[PDB]
């Protein structure tokens, strides 16, 4: 294990595993995405490649599933998502193995997020920007990664994001296609669950209540152990709120709500087996939560690090 | 400020800092998870056993009616043997662990796990769930064996320490003072009878007296004699027992012995007071097992009302925590934190879930097997994938009537990158009757092989699915590339199509030295147009001009080969080799048929043909500029071919 320096010269905005979790990509204000492949031997992330994937700061990076090959979408403040495919037989340690699939000039504002749809719901990506426009992109084919059509736009935030409305804003999908297609979107205090109608225009299907403060992360749980959903939110007041959404249109219920960071919970991140939530928040400590047989999540462990 | 990202991995999470000059990232594990080979091999032993257990060991009612006497025997037998076997695989894991360093702490955590299992064992998997006082032989022996391994009190180290104390009362030996009888009585109370007989021997008790006048020996002999005997069956069993166990002290107290005022006084008093009064038994109990056994065996003294008595004994004075259900919990709480959290809330107490579990039952271990195994799959430890499906197949879990939508989600979510992983996916698809997901898997695999630079494995993968449209598209990819040279591109393709389903050609296929598939692979049907191109090349080398031309025309006429491969086959092959053709005689029919195909399919523009034309030129120009430059020139060579057949 042990401390390692990523070698980024500016700050790390994101850490994203592959869907198989064989790669970690980090993105920074130094215009690079650095992609590391997992050496199990040292249990460290060893530098595979580094390239400028935009001519500005990279603030959202996300992996698509290695089930169509490795695709990178990356969001920058230069107004474009740039799409990249990994070739092994292209050179590594040079940035010659990421061939640009496209440049999408379909984003009229500067991006702050781009996030892939799970394998199970089809290859789609959502955008959000600093013009406050939720963008729904559908690839025309799962094997044609070089075009993506804007299929829907929904004006989320009441006031656009500006130099003081600037916060973490997050895009998360619904991993189940045995649940109607949706994507929960957190912007400020409101988390609004959007659902695809049968008319091919997105509608508001639900609103998540009980958000007393800004949502700094929203993460939709894969429905595993049960076929219902759970969405966790990390909020600024040290609250982990796990609400359960049952499918009967959507019902809203609480599962549990508890607060233990007590400063601000910055990130919520569910595992892919949808049974362990790990949250971190202000105070520098990571709390690892596992369900009881009273059917509620409780803190099983506390890891303390640096600030 | 710290942010943490939980991936699918279960052993390799990431914590990071969003701050400048804080570009250091710290790998974080989840405690109590091991990806070790010792751990999966432990799991592998438990898996065979766990499966074979069936619906037994969850406490079913053992029927003895007509439906079905045999079931009672089967249920009691299976669970008991399964316990023995679980302990041995458990020893094997533990043994590996206490031979490595930094697993000095782990070694200790596993001795506690053994203790909870020993208490459980004594009651139900020794006795067989029978009477409290069924087996005596197996009870004593198993307990003694366990205390030896579960706990660390060597028959040696323990009793050396105890014999080293003898000072601070009198300067006289250990057996002449309290220290020895306090132990001796304890060993008897913990059912450590073997060690207790030895303790008398070691101490030097036997030389030291050599007198006595004990009458209680003869009594006990003759009593047990008549007793066990039965002159026709006598009710005197329990009555006599009760009398005997109590009367012992008083007889000793009168019997002459030539020993000091130390030894005697002590022994008399001690023996009396202890095994005389309920409290004094508990006073000297320094463990739960001492108290627990002690009353049944040594007080009032065969299985009668020993129930009520033991209950009351406990209820009055509390005795030291050991490792039971709630007991390691009560140990743990005061202790370190990480434990106490997950520890609590796992006992059937103030809950509804574990109430619900045993009432329906009368499969937690099975659930654990199907829980742990899945967690490891989501990390990439392939060893537990066989384990997972295997428990499902027999001693099945899940319903194929509603848990189909949950199980469906797991197949694509989990990192598949071995063979075992891949075989597991297919295995589950057959079993739950969803073939369509397996076909999707094969599509998904081709799509990986396309971006991993395998234009062989991809084709095979798509071929499995049986969709003619996709196979054809790759053949065409490839057919096109091999048109800029007068041989089939590379050699393994080449080899394989020309060796046919006969052992022809000595040319080894692929970069392997194998002759094995040089007796198989007869490119036919779908691969037939592709096969015919490679063979046209063989024919030039085996100097045929006639059959060569014929194969090239056959493909040009075929209306399911692309139209954009017109200007390509004729430009490279027919155009230079104008002479060889010209020599040959062509009739009215062959000429007119070739001509229709040119009229319909030849392209002077289009995507593919503009690009292919740019490259022909770069190779060796046939036409300077314009495709249908060619048409004019061709017709001249054609007038001559036509004229020469006719003269």
């Amino acid at each position: 294990m042990q401390p390692f320096d990523s070698g980024h010269d500016d700050l790390v905005h994101d850490v994203v595993y592959d869907f198989y979790g064989r790669h970690v990509a980090t993105c920074s204000s130094d215009q690079h995405i650095k992609v590391f492949k997992l050496d199990k031997d040292t249990s460290n992330w060893e530098l595979s490649d580094s390239w400028r994937a935009h001519d500005s700061s990279i603030v959202a990076i996300d992996w698509a599933s290695p089930e169509y090959g490795r695709i990178i979408a990356s969001a920058s403040y230069d107004k474009t998502v740039k799409l990249w495919e990994e070739d092994p037989d292209q050179e590594e340690c040079s940035g010659r193995r990421w061939n640009k699939l496209c440049t999408l000039n379909d984003s009229k504002g500067s991006l702050y997020s781009v996030k892939f749809a799970p394998a199970h719901l089809g290859l789609k990506l959502a955008c959000l920007g600093n013009d406050g426009i939720l963008r729904l992109y559908d690839a025309l084919e799962p094997s044609d990664l070089r075009s993506w059509t804007l299929t829907s736009e929904m004006k989320v935030l009441s006031i656009p994001p500006a130099n003081h409305l600037q916060s973490d804003f997050c895009l998360s999908w619904c991993p189940s296609r045995f649940s109607p297609e949706k994507l929960a979107v957190s912007a400020l205090e409101q988390a609004i669950i959007y659902q695809r109608g049968k008319d091919g225009k997105l509608h508001v299907a639900a609103k998540l209540p009980g958000h007393k403060s800004l949502i700094r992360s929203i993460s939709w749980a894969p429905s595993i152990g049960r076929w219902y959903q759970l969405i966790a939110t990390g909020c600024k007041d040290g609250r982990i709120r796990i609400f359960k959404i049952t499918e009967k249109n959507l019902q809203v219920e609480l599962l549990s709500e508890h607060d233990d960071h007590n400063g601000e919970v910055w990130s919520v991140s569910w595992n892919l087996t949808g049974t362990i939530l790990s949250s971190a928040g202000d105070d520098g400590k990571v709390r690892l939560w596992k369900a009881t047989y009273s059917n509620e999540f409780k803190c099983m462990s506390v890891i303390t690090a640096q600030q | 400020p710290l942010k943490f990202k939980l991936g699918p991995l279960s052993y390799q999470n990431m914590a990071f800092i969003t701050a400048k000059d804080k570009y250091k990232l710290y790998p974080v594990r989840i405690p109590r998870l091991d990806t070790s080979k010792e751990f999966s091999a432990y799991v592998s032993g438990l898996f065979e056993i766990y499966r074979d257990l069936g619906d037994d060991r969850v406490f079913n009612v053992p029927t003895i009616g007509v439906v079905n006497s045999n079931f009672a025997k089967e249920h009691n037998a299976t669970v008991n043997l399964a316990m023995e076997a679980i302990l041995n695989e458990l020893e094997v894991f533990i043994g590996r662990v206490k031979d490595q360093d930094g697993r000095v702490n782990r070694f200790y955590e596993l001795e506690e796990s053994l203790t909870v299992l020993n208490c459980l064992r004594t009651m139900y998997f020794i006795l067989d769930g029978q009477d409290v006082e069924e087996n005596r032989s197996e009870f004593i022996e198993s307990l003694l064996n366990w205390i030896n391994r579960s706990d660390g009190e060597p028959d040696e180290e323990y009793i050396e320490q105890v014999f080293s104390v003898k000072d601070s009362t009198a300067g006289k030996k250990v057996f002449e003072t309290q220290y020895f009888w306090k132990l001796l009585n304890q060993l008897v109370l913990r059912g450590l009878l073997s060690q207790a007989i030895g303790c008398i021997e070691r101490s030097d008790l036997l030389p030291y007296l050599s007198d006595t006048c004990a009458v209680s020996f003869d009594a006990v002999s003759d009593s047990i004699e008549l007793l066990k005997q039965y002159p026709k069956d006598s009710s005197s069993t329990f009555r006599e027992w009760k009398n005997l166990v109590l009367k012992l002290s008083q007889a000793f107290g009168s019997s002459a012995t030539d020993i000091s005022g130390e030894l005697r006084d002590y022994i008399e008093d001690f023996l009396l007071v202890i095994g005389g009064n309920q409290r004094k038994i508990l006073q000297y109990s320094r463990t739960w097992y001492e108290s627990f056994c002690g009353f049944l065996l040594y007080y009032i003294p065969s299985l009668e009302l020993s129930a009520e008595y033991l209950q009351m004994s406990l209820e009055a004075n509390v005795v030291d925590i050991t490792n039971d259900w709630e007991q390691p919990c009560v140990d743990i709480i005061s202790g370190k934190i990480h434990s106490i959290l997950p520890v609590m809330e796992s006992l059937d107490s103030c809950t509804a879930a574990f109430t619900a579990m045993i009432c329906e039952a009368k499969g937690m271990a099975s659930y654990m097997l199907n829980s742990f195994a899945f967690e490891l799959c989501s990390l990439g430890d392939k060893e537990l994938w066989p384990v997972a499906i295997g428990l499902i197949a027999l001693s099945a879990t899940g319903t194929r009537s509603a848990k189909k939508m949950v199980i469906a989600e797991l197949l694509p979510h989990y990192p598949f990158v071995t063979n075992d992983d891949i075989e597991w996916m297919l295995s589950i698809c057959v079993e739950w009757r969803l073939p369509e997901i397996a076909k999707e898997i094969y599509t998904t695999l081709g799509n990986q092989m396309l971006s991993a630079h395998n234009i062989i494995e991809s084709i095979a993968n798509f071929s499995r699915a049986g969709k003619y449209e996709l196979v054809k598209s790759y053949s065409w990819l490839l057919f096109e590339a091999s048109c800029m040279e007068g041989q089939k591109l590379d050699d393994p393709v080449l080899n394989a199509i020309v060796s046919k389903n006969s052992p022809a050609e000595d040319d080894v296929i692929i970069p392997q030295d194998i002759l094995d598939c040089v007796v198989t692979n007869s490119m036919r049907q779908t691969l037939a147009p592709y096969a015919v191109l490679s063979q046209f090349y063989e024919l030039r080398d085996r100097e045929d001009w006639g059959q060569a031309l014929r194969l090239l025309l056959l493909l040009i006429e075929f209306p399911y080969l692309p139209k954009h491969y017109l200007v390509l086959l004729v430009a490279k092959f027919l155009y230079p080799i104008f002479l060889l053709d010209d020599k040959k005689l062509m009739d009215e029919d062959s000429v007119a048929t070739v001509i229709e195909v040119i009229e319909t399919k030849w392209d002077d523009a289009d995507e593919k043909s503009s690009n292919l034309y740019e490259t022909i030129i770069e190779a060796d120009k046939s036409l300077p500029s314009s495709m249908a430059t060619l048409l004019k020139n061709l017709r001249k060579k054609l007038n001559f071919k036509l004229c020469q057949a006719f003269m």
